[PDB]
């Protein structure tokens, strides 16, 4: 209850002279420039670890995380566009990812872990 | 983002022109719910008008009012606006306009 | 942080003016007497007016502490108003300032610079050079370097810096040498070596005087501080022409003692 | 303006606020009157001033941003380009 | 001397001091002690002045006491206010972020006049926050301090004024009270020109009683209204515009306004200031009138009907007679009040609406106004200050320091230059030369040294009477007024053997006040000391009277700037009030029991006394100041030491033997030196690094907090989200930084955790999280991490936890603050100054090597430039300099026969002097020219018969660069020169990219946010003057506002391309936006005449 | 070159003490003259000053006679690297009267110097002025940075348009009607309006020229006296001004690029002076405010007897 009662104060107000508080409010969602690029050279390189795998083996992993269209697929979702039973997917999907982790096609993601 | 236009022009804003802009009229004199912290839907925060939570800095709103006003700027400044449009003087303006 | 909130007072002055609409529309619709009625409209358009020019009609609307509210008009209208606050003057990016120290031994084209501070101004261009050269594999891996001020990146630096000019501005700029183009040079400490002869003309005596540096990025904006900003080429003040980089106090002692004649 | 007229000397501040620029007369003093008076007449400012062009963030019209200076077209002679 | 401490450090004066420095925190303790009344002020008023005493706190109860009804059937009365031991000590307040305060008390009553019946009772009022011994108040945990108020003294001020075109003398006056509407002569609270006569109207024969005044009749018969009723209607008309009078309204009109309490406080001072002149009475008024009448005519004497006479002139409200200072005291009293008057209200609201008979002291108050009037005054007046806590010499000087603006006083903006200016009443009660040097000058002012507050708020001065020509040890403390009414004669006066003048005529200061030269029979009162108009801080400036006032200003300005060193040494040449200075600040430990040592530890020292009692002193090892200064207290006795009563037992951060040492002594050569020094600019030796004699600690404070939030609770934790092992390599179990580890910008202090959802993580994200299997956490990481550029080590962490019942703020679970401090040798760039007002940064620091060195080998600490003493009238740093020599290498004066002519007012203490003695030359008494040579004459050699600085004080340097020595003698000597709070560490900042603003999307300025330097107008008009439009356009577009220029720029510099086209500033898009708010209808229009959506 | 200060270097004149009786004197009988009443008080304070702010200047001459030329003090302020002879009088030899808070100099003079030091009564009065003029300009930079903002926004829009307008109007410059004390301010960095002829006669300076050091004696030698010059106020430019119009650039030291924007320039060229302004800020801005005269002062509507 004692936090409910908190009242607001002013951004219009002022604090040592002349300097308004308004002034020092942070954009959270602002782009940060040094991120969003890095991510577009992320996006790049796994780009390239696609053209490594199957086929219908990069195809199933960007519609499992939906990485063209935006938005993810279930397994049932992913049957009917390679007409397989949607186990089957989940099996294609084991192999490619345990390939993923092989140590040559993800050496160079480790560094872009953080 | 064309970054070079000819000509920057202003004029008075109709009620139409106010009434275009906004993208709905806020009804409600709320901020955010108390214990959710979300904005309160018809209230001054409502995204249904403003936006979610860039374009929450394009977007705007209008208040319809029950009762007409007259534009502070053009009847308090001087020489009054009004006063001298409909000749009347601004002490005698000030007299209508605010119910005297 | 903390959990409190702050909001402008728009929001406090829009809900005076909604409020008493809505409770307008309620006295409408009940049917009132006029008196009612019209002490409702009357408040209502005064708060139209604090919603637009507070205080400019009798007394200001005021919050805690009887401070007045701040109404769209003041948004524009003073020091903090848009034109001067925010539209001719605003903060910038690639910039710094620190105190400033005599820089006796250094050419009139040039300006003594702190290594930590000349790292962080051109932090994206040491990155991307240390970059294309095989000392970091990725740009995380770059960015993680210089933050750690790892030595490698000194002598990069002095690649990237290489022929960069810099402006050099101090507070208050009463004329336009106020600022001048310089060539960076990596020196030590945080202190700032200015060259004793454009101290004339930035007013600039060494008690904690401090000056700031901006960094032009753009091709042009380089060309302009080569040429058009560049310290050896405003020597002459342009408001009588005469000499301003001439030499002062110290030196005019020195040659004088050094041309007198003793008999 | 060039009907008779005598020459008007003015100062500096009351020149100023009569220039053809809206957006400079409301930058430099008093901004809610010019605001008035330009809305009511329904100016437009041709943007031609250098202090109109900082605040939309133009070239200012002097110095490296007149138009003979920035519309320059730079190629190497056809002597050059062959001597490489 | 007088004090058992007594470093030996010899006194060039002339003249004894006749009266010892009173304690010079007096007036902080003495006002508090008469608003809470403690025992101690109670006796010393019995003892001096009333019989009874009145406690302030008493004096604002017997203002409400009693409460009674509009119909006075229930009336309540306050008494016997009562005070409770403190809740916790200084250092607990401190420690626990509480403030400091005892609770308070009273013991009221509610009578009922129906009934007849007696209900007592007693009330609790709240914690009434207290002073400490060293004069300051802990709220929240700060310490703080109250600074006294300049405010007009409440009266009636007449003021002749010249009219501007027809020149005729005109006269008007006001009355100021200290509540309610002022009048002025009857404009009457901003209606112009009301008819002087209406307002006698509005209270017979009114020409026959004023029948003098022949300028007084002719407005009379200029006068319109006829009749008390008809007049009162005139009047009434005016002060409420827009209400019908009524006939019972009319009468209560003007006795509700001005003659009751209700609405016209009273004013103490302004009662005492009428009735010296001539609550409110109407008989007064009349008497303010004819003052005003006989003021105009010019006539020197008025005389009241049934009053004594006063002369009529104009008053000077800069005089300090008319010119009061409300104290600390007061202003709590003022406070008090207002709490109190609210309480009043509710109190009558309460007794209505209230069953009669069910009411009992209890019921009828609510005391929320008045703690929140004491907490509010205490958390947000002007006048409670943050101490500013570098130097004990500058929080001495917070206190003992009287400023004009504020509430109650003049604005920040409309005060006048004529009330800045120095006052011939000043003298010896305001300091003159300490002021701030920016657009405070005048407004703000210390305390001089000997000065003393009045129980009614003036100023006095210490003086000794001079009658028949004879001075008597009688000390009469007179006032500004007072003051005027007396020669006084000056401080320096020869002196002979009981009391008699030596010299035929005597020098004094006037009524005007204006210098003269009379007769010794005519004076009546002598200045006790020299440095009377002298304050604390500008008393310490040795060879004073040989600078400007600006410079010394400036000298004195910059030792409150001092920081304090690791070793603290004390200057060579100073001044006497080194010593009381340091003790009277409070941050020395001094012992107040004769007694012998017991235990020396560095962490407490214990004395037993002779009573045999053990008194026990903790020292403050490493505390923080407010500042980040070091507050390192050491021990100065040994085991077996024997110590007096009062005597110095550990020094403070800037004091050594008892005395203050905000600097080191340096030796310095004035020569030139090749341009290093050049403008100010300042070179030293780098032994001053490896010998750390400049270094000097800095601690900060750090503070991070664990809460609940809605989605869920922050954990102060060790396991964060993404983050290498080595980073928290230096953390301990609960994730705080473990003691005595570093810091490097960048590293983490408190690893703590808050709930983060939804995730709605990047589909590029996801997979790499399934890749190398770190799941994807559920919290963000906000953790304390140190900020850019601060490095040290940490010294200790204080853990506040909900789990354990410690108090927090509701929602706030854990607390943790870490400390680090951190070595700062002095560096170039810091700033540096001496006692004169001379000031520069260290431009560079040279090897011992390579530095201008004596014949002995002695390399010189510091080089100052020659061109920069001449031009500033601060040449007292030369005398200094001299003597500073003198000092540290010892003299005698060797007198061939006897002391040659020089010396004849030499004393003979002085004829004699071992090496590395200390010197004190008081300001306007101190050391002079013809002894400085001579005692420049009686040197001593170095170690071999060699002397090292010849009789004008110079000596032939060596270039240790070269190896050839310096053409011309250079002077050499050892100046004491400060390390100022200025730092390049804390100055020095650097931006690429950062935040930015949410409103605007500028950068935010500051170095809390890694901010970046504004480009405000004027640089503007410079680049514009150049012709640089794109270096213009570069730094307002794509450089601050533009959302997407800024960010593609970055990526253009990582790629290696071109730098894009600017886009549209964000400032301007938001400018129209705002427009558009203002019902204005603003288009940017192309060539073709389209509007454009600006998105 | 050894140059440094110390105690023996600032140096006292001798006959400074002989010379102060001598007026002061000059100050007992001026009270006889008080005392006998002749004279108003006023004119007694007159009188006082008029003669103690002699003596000021004979302890000046008296100082300078007695310093030998190689004094590093005096050097100092010989070579003109810094310093002014009103700071060495005030440092050696005697203060000299100082300021009222009220702005009326004290009849009493100040007789010490800062090296001799000043006693208790001479430093408070000296505080007066010492503080009074500290806050003159604490205050000057706010007015001259709000009359530098008009200055700007006046003539911000003012460039460099084209290189000529080909204009014959002109104005006359005095040009040593002996050499004008500032010709360098008015005649030099000009262009000829029309050729510079001589009696009857030669023409020595062609028009369209730029009027250099050399132009100038050259000119000198002719025997002319006046000449007429391009300017702004007579350039018919439609937009802006031109280049030949308004001359030499005083930064480059050539005829004026074409982008040039002397409208800021000049405001910051007149803009950046007012700091040294103490008959001031307040008659500079009445100029370009053009508002009427704060003393108005008649001029000649005709041309005649008077
Ligand atoms: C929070 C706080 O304590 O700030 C304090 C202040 C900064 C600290 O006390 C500070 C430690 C200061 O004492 C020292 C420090 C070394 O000096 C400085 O910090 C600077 C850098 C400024 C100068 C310098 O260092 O060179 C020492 C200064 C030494 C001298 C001869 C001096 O100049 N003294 C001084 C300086 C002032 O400017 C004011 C001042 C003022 C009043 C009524 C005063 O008497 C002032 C005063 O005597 O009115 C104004 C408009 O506004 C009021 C502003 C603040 O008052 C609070 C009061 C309440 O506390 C919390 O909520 C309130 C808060 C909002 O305002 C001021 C009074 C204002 O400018
Ligand atoms: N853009 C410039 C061009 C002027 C020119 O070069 O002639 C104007 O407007
Ligand atoms: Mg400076
Ligand atoms: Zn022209």
């Amino acid at each position: 209850i004692q936090q409910y009662a908190r009242e607001p104060i002013s951004l219009d107000q002022t604090i040592e002279g002349d300097s308004q508080l308004g002034d020092f409010i942070e954009d959270s969602e602002a782009v940060v420039a040094v991120d969003a690029v890095s991510f577009t050279l992320l996006q790049d390189q796994l780009q390239s670890v696609l053209e490594t795998l199957s086929e219908r083996e990069a195809g199933v992993v960007r519609l499992r995380f939906g990485l063209t269209d935006g938005q993810p697929r279930t397994l049932d979702e992913i049957g009917q566009v390679y007409g397989v039973t949607r186990e089957r997917i989940r099996q294609i999907e084991s192999k490619t990812m345990s390939k993923l982790r092989h140590p040559s096609r993800s050496q160079v993601l480790r560094d872009y872990l953080d | 983002d064309v970054n070079f236009f000819d000509e920057l022009r202003i004029g008075l804003a109709t009620a139409d022109d106010i009434r275009n802009w906004s993208y709905g009229e806020v009804k409600k004199p709320e901020t955010i719910n108390y214990r959710t912290l979300k904005p309160e839907k018809d209230g001054l925060f409502c995204e249904k008008i403003f936006g979610p939570t860039k374009v929450r800095r394009e977007r705007m709103g209008h208040i319809e009012l029950a009762a007409p006003v007259t534009h502070i700027w053009y009847f308090k400044g001087v020489p009054s606006r009004l006063g001298y449009l409909l000749d009347l003087a601004p002490k005698d303006l000030e007299k209508i306009i605010y119910f005297a | 942080d903390g959990g409190r909130f702050a909001t402008s007072d728009l929001n406090d002055l829009y809900r005076r003016v909604i409020n008493r609409n809505n409770r307008l529309k309620r006295l409408i619709d009940l049917g009132a007497p006029e008196i009612i009625v019209n002490n409702e409209k009357r408040m209502l358009q005064e708060s139209v007016d604090a919603l637009f020019d507070n205080g400019r009609r009798g007394r200001p609307v005021t919050g805690p502490g009887n401070r007045p509210l701040k109404s769209l008009s003041d948004l524009l209208k003073g020091k903090q108003g848009r034109f001067r606050q925010n539209l001719l003057g605003k903060r910038v990016d690639y910039s710094g300032r620190s105190v400033i120290v005599v820089g006796p031994q250094l050419k009139l084209h040039q300006c003594g610079l702190p290594k930590l501070m000349a790292l962080e101004l051109f932090k994206p261009f040491v990155m991307k050079r240390l970059v294309d050269l095989n000392h970091a594999q990725n740009i995380k891996s770059a960015k993680r370097m210089v933050e750690r001020q790892r030595p490698q990146v000194w002598d990069v630096l002095e690649e990237v810096i290489a022929e960069h000019p810099v402006l050099l501005n101090r507070a208050p700029t009463l004329h336009r040498l106020g600022i001048q183009a310089f060539e960076p040079q990596l020196v030590e400490g945080k202190a700032i070596q200015l060259h004793p002869l454009v101290c004339e003309a930035f007013n600039a005596d060494f008690d904690g005087d401090q000056m700031a540096v901006h960094l032009p990025l753009s091709a042009e904006a380089q060309a302009e501080a080569r040429i058009l900003m560049l310290s050896s080429n405003n020597i002459l003040s342009p408001a009588s022409g005469k000499p301003l980089a001439m030499p002062r106090l110290d030196m005019v002692t020195g040659l004088y003692y050094l041309t007198t004649l003793v008999e | 303006f060039e009907a008779a007229g005598r020459p008007v000397l003015m100062g500096i501040t009351k020149a100023s606020l009569a220039t053809d620029s809206w957006l400079s007369a409301a930058s430099f003093q008093e901004t809610t009157r010019v605001l008035t008076d330009a809305a009511i007449n329904c100016r437009s400012d041709k943007l031609n001033g250098l202090k109109e062009n900082v605040i939309i963030g133009k070239l200012i019209p002097a110095g490296t941003g007149i138009s003979r200076y920035r519309n320059i077209q730079v190629q190497p002679t056809e002597e050059a380009r062959a001597a490489a | 001397n007088s004090v058992p401490g007594a470093p030996n450090r010899v006194s060039f004066a002339k003249l004894r001091e006749p009266l010892e420095v009173p304690g010079l925190l007096d007036v902080q303790t003495d006002s508090f002690e008469w608003l809470v009344g403690s025992d101690r002020w109670r006796q010393a008023a019995i003892d001096r002045g009333e019989e009874n005493p009145v406690g302030g706190l008493e004096e604002v109860l017997a203002e409400l006491s009693p409460i009674e009804d509009f119909s006075g059937s229930m009336s309540l009365s306050f008494s016997d206010p009562r005070f409770d031991e403190v809740k916790a000590s200084v250092d607990e307040c401190k420690d626990k972020d509480m403030t400091y305060a005892a609770p308070l008390f009273v013991t009221a009553e509610f009578i009922n006049n129906n009934t007849g019946e007696i209900k007592s009772q007693t009330v609790f009022m709240g914690d009434f926050p207290m002073m400490t011994e060293k004069g300051t108040f802990i709220i929240n945990g700060t310490e703080r301090v109250v600074v006294s108020q300049l405010v007009r003294s409440p009266g009636v001020y007449f003021d002749e004024t010249i009219d501007k075109s027809t020149e005729k003398t005109l006269h008007s006056v006001k009355v100021i009270p200290g509540r309610g509407a002022w009048l002025e002569f009857v404009r009457i609270d901003r209606k112009r020109r009301q008819p002087v006569t209406v307002l006698l109207k509005a209270l017979e024969q009114i020409v026959e009683r004023f029948g003098f005044s022949e300028i007084m009749m002719g407005t009379l018969e200029k006068d319109t209204t006829s009749g008390t009723d008809e007049a009162l209607l005139d009047i009434y008309r005016k002060l409420r515009p827009g209400e019908p009078p009524t006939k019972e309204s009319a009468q209560t009109l003007l006795e509700n306004l001005f003659f009751k309490e209700k609405r016209y406080d009273l004013a103490r001072v302004g009662r005492y200031k009428v009735n010296k002149k001539l609550t409110l009475t109407e008989e007064d008024v009349v008497a303010t009138i004819e003052y005003l009448v006989r003021l105009h005519e010019g006539q020197t004497s008025m005389t009241v009907p049934g009053g004594v006479e006063v002369p009529v002139e104009v008053d000077d409200i800069d005089h300090f007679g008319n010119r009061r200072l409300r104290t600390v005291g007061e202003l709590i009293q003022n406070q008090i009040r207002v709490g109190l008057s609210r309480m009043e209200r509710v109190v009558r609201e309460r007794m209505t609406t209230q069953d009669v008979e069910a009411i009992t002291p209890q019921t009828l108050i609510n005391i929320r106004p008045v703690v929140a009037a004491i907490k509010e005054f205490f958390g947000t007046s002007q006048l409670s200050q943050f101490m500013d806590q570098n130097n004990p010499l500058s929080g001495l000087t917070h206190k003992r320091r009287l400023s004009a603006l504020g509430p109650g006083g003049l604005s920040r903006e409309r005060a006048g230059l004529e009330v800045r200016d120095v006052h011939p009443s000043h003298y010896g009660r305001m300091c003159p030369i300490e002021t701030p040097e920016g657009p405070n000058i005048g407004l703000i002012g210390s305390l001089s040294v000997y000065a003393r507050v009045n129980p009614f708020g003036f100023i006095e001065t210490p003086y000794r009477k001079v009658e028949n020509g004879v001075v008597t040890d009688q000390i009469d403390y007179l006032t500004a007024d007072e003051e005027d009414r007396h020669v006084v004669a000056q401080a320096n006066s020869p002196t002979d053997e009981n009391g008699r003048f030596t010299e035929d005529r005597v020098m004094v200061r006037k009524k005007g006040g204006e210098v003269e030269f009379v007769s010794a029979d005519q004076v009546d009162y002598m200045d006790v000391s020299p440095r009377q108009m002298v304050s604390v801080a500008t008393a310490m400036i040795p060879f004073l009277e040989h600078d400007d006032a600006n410079r010394a200003l400036m000298g004195a300005n910059m030792q409150r700037q001092a920081v304090p060193l690791v070793r603290s040494e004390a200057p060579l040449v100073g001044t006497g009030m080194e010593l009381r200075a340091a003790i009277d600040a409070g941050d020395v430990v001094v012992a107040d029991k004769t007694g012998v040592i017991e235990e020396v530890s560095a962490d407490y020292i214990t004395v037993m006394a002779d009573d045999g009692t053990r008194q026990s002193y903790r020292l403050r090892k490493f505390a923080r100041s407010n500042h980040g200064t070091c507050a390192n207290q050491r021990p100065i006795v040994d085991a077996g030491q024997r110590v007096e009563a009062g005597q110095v037992i550990a020094d403070g951060p800037c004091t050594q033997n008892g005395e203050m040492a905000l600097g080191k002594n340096l030796l310095v050569a004035i020569m030139p030196w090749e341009g290093h020094n050049y403008e100010d600019a300042i070179i030293l030796s780098n032994r001053l690094v490896e010998e750390d004699v400049l270094t000097s600690i800095h601690i900060e404070e750090h503070e991070i907090d664990a809460r609940d939030t809605k989605l869920g609770a922050e954990e102060i934790t060790r396991d964060i989200p993404n983050v290498s092992d080595e980073v928290l390599a230096d953390l301990d179990e609960r994730g705080i930084v473990r003691i005595g580890a570093e810091v490097r910008d960048g590293d983490i202090l408190v690893g703590k955790v808050t709930p983060k959802g939804e995730t709605e993580l990047t589909p590029e994200e996801r997979l790499l999280r399934a890749i190398f299997g770190e799941k994807a956490r559920e919290v963000r990481d906000t953790s304390l991490k140190v900020p850019h550029g601060e490095s040290g080590k940490v010294i200790g962490i204080r853990v506040f936890s909900r789990e354990d019942d410690d108090e927090l703020p509701a929602g706030v679970n854990e607390l943790v603050r870490v400390y680090v401090a951190q070595k700062r040798k002095i560096s170039d760039g810091d700033k540096l100054a001496g006692r004169h007002g001379n000031k520069g940064v260290i431009g560079k620091i040279l090897p011992v090597e390579d530095m201008p060195f004596l014949p002995d080998g002695t390399p010189v600490d510091i080089i100052l430039n020659t061109h920069g003493v001449p031009r500033r009238m601060n040449i007292g740093q030369i005398l200094e300099t001299h003597l500073g020599w003198v000092a540290k290498a010892g003299w005698n004066i060797d007198v061939a026969a006897g002391v040659p002519d020089w010396a004849s007012k030499l004393p003979e203490e002085l004829y004699s002097a071992p090496a590395d003695s200390t010197v004190a030359t008081p300001v306007f008494d101190g050391a002079q020219e013809g002894e400085l040579a001579g005692l420049l004459g009686s040197t001593l050699p170095n170690r071999d018969g060699e002397v090292m600085v010849d009789a004008d004080g110079k000596s032939t340097l060596f270039d240790g660069r070269s190896g050839e020595p310096f053409p011309y003698p250079v002077t050499v000597g050892y100046m004491y020169i400060l390390k100022l709070h200025h730092l390049v560490d804390d100055k020095i900042h650097a931006r690429s990219t950062g935040p930015y603003s949410m409103i605007t999307q500028q950068p935010l300025g500051g170095k809390a946010q890694f901010g970046g330097q504004r480009f405000g107008e004027m640089e503007c008009w410079a680049m514009q003057a150049y012709g640089a439009a794109y270096t213009l356009q570069e730094l307002l577009t794509i450089k601050s506002d533009d959302t997407v220029g800024r960010v593609k720029v970055y990526e253009a510099i990582v790629k290696g391309e071109n730098i894009p086209e600017p886009g549209i500033p964000e400032s301007f898009k938001v400018l129209l936006k705002e427009l558009q708010s203002l019902c204005l209808n603003v288009e940017v229009l192309s060539s073709d005449g389209a509007a454009i959506e600006m998105r | 070159s050894g140059v440094t200060v110390s105690m023996a270097d600032v140096l006292v004149p001798p006959q400074k003490q002989e010379i102060l009786e001598r007026h002061e004197a000059e100050a007992d009988a001026i009270e006889r003259k008080y005392q006998r009443g002749a004279l108003n008080h006023t004119e007694r304070n007159e009188s006082l000053v008029k003669i103690w702010q002699d003596a000021t200047e004979e302890v000046g001459k008296a100082l300078e006679e007695f310093y030998p030329a190689d004094n590093p003090i005096i050097t100092i302020v010989k070579s003109g690297a810094t310093g002014n002879l009103t700071q060495t009088r005030t440092l050696a030899g005697m203060k000299g009267l100082v300021t009222n808070p009220k702005g009326e100099f004290i009849p009493r003079p100040i007789k010490s110097s800062f090296r001799e030091g000043l006693t208790v009564l001479e430093y408070f009065i000296n505080t007066h002025g010492a503080r009074k003029g500290l806050a003159d300009t604490a205050l000057r930079t706010a007015d001259s940075g709000y009359l530098t903002r008009r200055l700007v926004d006046v003539s911000q829009d003012v460039i460099v348009r084209e290189h000529d307008c080909e204009t014959e109007r002109g104005i006359n410059v005095t040009l040593a009607e002996i050499r004008d004390a500032h010709v360098e301010t008015s005649a030099f960095a000009r262009t000829l309006a029309t050729d510079a002829v001589d009696a009857n006669g030669n023409v020595i300076i062609e028009r369209g020229h730029d009027l250099g050091d050399p132009a100038i004696d050259a000119l000198l030698a002719a025997g002319i006296t006046t000449v007429k010059v391009r300017s702004v106020l007579t350039c018919t430019s439609a937009t802006g001004v031109c280049a030949m119009c308004y001359g030499r650039s005083m930064a480059t030291g050539k005829l004026v690029d074409i982008g040039e924007a002397v409208g800021i320039v000049a405001a910051q060229s007149i803009g950046e002076p007012g700091t040294q302004l103490t008959g001031g800020l307040p008659r500079v801005q009445e100029l370009f405010e053009a508002r009427v005269p704060r003393n108005k002062a008649p001029i000649a509507d005709v041309a005649g007897r008077v």
